[PDB]
């Protein structure tokens, strides 16, 4: 499962 | 295992492969990427505070780009052989990295944040700045800190007519552009350039080249982040709107008939009004919880002034000073104010005046720039100085700051293009710029004033250069482009930028954007106006110079230069300086030295310089070559003619190779002393010197 | 016109003529005279605060006499060829200028005040210190700050 | 190879002048020619440096020619001529 994130 | 990386190695980037290692080093920081570009290596670490400071009115952000000398296997030339106070470059990248970022922290977020970048390996090809910007970026996203969207950066060069991505050091040597650019997925954020006289299209074409070309990196950072970033740090992007609207209707008309106040009086009067009035009506209270504390209630008014002034400028190009978005301020140039100083100028523009003064020197007055690329010697010394009285305040003094340096650089970046070569003009020209008044771009006002102060000094500035400060209010609907902005106009525009160059292209462009949406269409229209403005400011500069003074003031000095065949070096230097010291002692002139066979000779007198030059030529002459030449017959003979290329070392014009067709007895041009032109056939038997007259020619 | 000077040129002073230009340079300061003594040239600026600091127990006054190397067509012998930390002379005039002044601010007056003098041209004859003291003086009176008598 | 040697050797102390020469006359000539950095001490210790082994050998071999001759003797090797 992906991390996130402020970028995002 | 210790270390649980993690690294996006993929990305070959316009010729070069880029690595991004995390997980292995400085885990104790919030984010710490280790980027690699071929062999150039930099570690970026971002650490940010989880509290916010109590009395915290601004966002404290600090960047430290630092170069360790060992990254290029050296040991500092410092008396302490450790490296200390930050360099020009150290300080200048730090700014360049900081610029694009600051804007990108979630509105409201006021925590202490400190990105450090450190250069560990320099491969003498890839400049670490661009890498370092990328690294910072990476390291940050990884930190979880509220830092909106990874940011990319690209340096562009100009070869042949090809925008080239990230020109290595060598590739730079042959480029007509050093255009650095950093941006997000959505717009560029910043631009700092140095241009060798190119036009708006070629230049901005640059920008957009870079925008795409970093798009690979931005995507990359994300890739890494995706499985590596720390849990993002929860912070409520502060919403003002609620209370912002509430204060609007209490004062939002009281400012429309407040700013409208032409008379500087109530024009502030209404200010203090609003102030008192509102500060009361809502203000944490007394009584009375709602609204917000009299602390953060400042900001709102500050903000609100913007929203008011700005509307007012899109409907009517009518600014605070009551002038139109296109209208530049009154200029007055002035040269040789305080003569004695090799070149002086008091450029002034509305309320932005600089005193600028040039100073010629020798090679002794060049500055060793012990760099990692390679320790080298700069002969172009812009020094910028912004003292507090220049804005009616007190403070500071000495030890110039980060901007004081960034500006003097910005200006220097805008003049180095239009400089005479050490060939035409073999000097070292200082140039301090003392801002005595600021309110508009002193950084621009400096360059203009220099361009002047330098002609006055006697400089073959190939052309003169202007600069204009520029702004850009931008709404979804309409927008204005401000020519020659005030101090205030900047602190409200969504973009601000300095354009510099000549009337045949651009010498430097610097930009700083705050919001997305600056279509390349809006940009071009912008430099368009800037082209108009700057080539207008230029108009007034010429009204005090238009071309260099013929020469320089006798104090200070020449400084005359000449070339010698390289293989003669030893003979003029002599064993351990034997001959050189003798020559310098006798003629009274300073001599050196190079290796491409270039000699620069200097003193106060033309007499001593000629003496020296003429001397050296005697040791240097003899060539032949041949190579036609001039001279005078010395003696003539029913045999031919002996003549002089100078240096006794005569030659003979054989009675045969005189005038062709018939000469009977060489009384044709027989005049003991009559000057003629001759070519050397070659020192025929023995070490003789044949030579004849096809004057002309072959 | 920009600039609305203004200048007492009169005064030949014991052999040498003394100028005092104002109105043209550093208008943004409260007072900014530009004195000239033959060829030696110094700009004096006085700026003073209009508030007084909250916890303000002494009178904060600061003088910075500074010499730019270009005033005598040089380039500093510094490894950085820019001029930085104040010299003996820089520091010593600054004191010499400061001394006579401090006393002359209206009793009680505790606002931030900072006179800066900067040497722009040195004719190798007239020492700028004396000039600079005069200049400071001028620049100040001009400022309106509570500074009793030139 | 980046960075460099840096090779070192000793010479009898009483030879100093001859290699330095009057006011550096010989030393500068040696350094200019071989392209190697030389110095210097006083216990007769010479350190020679540059990037190439070729330049260092050149220098060392040079200095030894000015430095040699001893005898001593002191067995030695050689070839019949």
């Amino acid at each position: 499962k992906p991390r996130r994130g402020w970028w995002r | 295992s210790p270390m649980f990386d993690i690294k996006r190695k993929t990305i070959e980037w316009g010729g070069k492969t880029l690595v991004l290692e995390t997980g292995r080093i400085a885990r104790q920081a919030d984010g710490a990427v280790l980027a690699t570009m071929g062999e150039t290596v930099v570690l970026a670490t971002a650490v940010f505070a989880k509290s916010q400071k109590p009395g915290q009115d601004f966002f404290p952000l600090t960047v430290n780009y630092q170069e360790k000398t060992f990254a290029a296997g050296k040991i500092p030339g410092g008396f302490f052989k450790r490296e200390g106070r930050p360099s020009e470059k150290e300080t200048l990248v730090s700014r360049l990295i900081d610029r694009p970022i600051r804007p990108l922290f979630v509105k409201g977020f006021k925590n202490e944040v400190q990105v450090v970048v450190t250069v560990l390996q320099h491969d003498l090809e890839n400049d670490p700045d661009i890498l370092g910007m990328v690294a910072a970026s990476a390291a940050l996203c990884l930190s979880g800190a509220p830092f909106m969207g990874p940011i990319g950066a690209a340096r562009v060069g100009w070869v042949d007519g090809a925008y080239v991505l990230n020109p290595t050091l060598d590739e730079m040597k042959e480029s007509k552009m050093d255009l650095v650019v950093a941006g997000t997925a959505d717009a560029v954020m910043m631009v700092e350039s140095e241009i060798q006289e190119l036009s708006e299209e070629i230049v901005l074409g640059g920008v957009n080249f870079a925008h795409q070309q970093m798009q690979a990196v931005i995507d990359a950072i994300i890739d890494l982040a995706e499985h590596a970033a720390k849990e993002p740090f929860a912070f409520e992007p502060e919403d003002t709107d609620a209370i912002k609207a509430k204060m609007k209707d209490l004062v939002g008309a009281d400012i429309a008939a407040a700013y409208k106040i032409q008379k500087k009086q109530d024009r502030y009067e209404a200010v203090g009004a609003a102030k008192k009035k509102a500060i009361a009506a809502l203000g944490l209270s007394d009584e009375n919880p709602t609204g917000y504390d009299p602390l953060k209630l400042g900001a709102i008014f500050k903000e609100l002034e913007a929203d008011v002034v700005r509307r007012g400028i899109l409907d009517t190009g009518l600014r605070i000073d009551g002038r139109d978005v296109k209208t530049v301020r009154p200029i007055l140039g002035e040269v040789g104010i305080l003569p004695r100083t090799h070149g002086s100028a008091l450029f002034t523009r509305g309320e932005t005046q600089a005193i600028v003064v040039a100073t010629l020197g020798t090679g002794d007055d060049e500055q060793f720039i012990d760099a990692l690329e390679g320790t080298y010697k700069e002969s172009f010394l812009l020094h910028y100085n912004f003292p507090p009285y220049s804005v009616g305040e007190t403070g500071r003094m000495g030890s110039p700051g980060r901007r004081e340096i960034g500006h003097g650089k910005l200006a220097w970046r805008a003049l180095r293009p239009m400089l005479p070569t050490k060939e035409d003009f073999p000097y070292t020209i200082r140039l301090v710029s003392e801002i005595t008044e600021s309110n508009g771009s002193s950084s621009m006002a400096t360059v203009c004033g220099s361009s002047l102060a330098m002609m006055d000094a006697g400089v073959p500035l190939v052309r003169p250069v202007s600069g204009i400060a520029m702004g850009l209010i931008l709404e979804q609907d309409g927008f204005a482009v401000l020519s020659d902005i005030l101090g205030d106009e900047d602190h409200l525009g969504d973009m601000d930028f300095k354009v510099a160059g000549t009337s045949e292209g651009l010498t430097s462009l610097q930009m700083d954007i705050k919001i997305a949406g600056i279509t390349p269409a809006i940009m071009e229209q912008a430099l368009a106006q800037a082209k108009e403005g700057r080539a207008h400011i230029l108009g007034e500069m010429n009204k005090a110079m238009d071309a260099p003074r013929a020469d320089v003031g006798d104090f200070a000095p020449k400084i005359e230069t000449i070339n010698i065949p390289t293989d003669k070096i030893r003979e003029v230097i002599g064993s351990g300086g034997k001959v050189i010291r003798e020559i310098v002692a006798t003629t009274g002139a300073k001599v050196d030295i190079n290796d491409d066979g270039v000699v620069k000779v200097s003193a106060s007198d033309g007499a001593k310089i000629k003496a020296a030059i003429d001397w050296i030529k005697s040791i240097t002459d003899e060539a032949e070559i041949g190579k036609i030449y001039d001279g005078k017959v010395v003696k003539v003979v029913d045999f031919g003619a002996f003549v002089n290329f100078f240096g006794a070392k005569d030659g003979l014009v054989h009675v045969s190779q005189i005038s062709n067709e018939r000469v009977a007895k060489p009384s044709d041009v027989l005049k003991e002393g009559q000057m003629v032109k001759v070519k050397l056939l070659g020192f025929d038997d023995r070490g003789k010197t044949k030579l004849s007259m096809k004057v002309v020619d072959q």
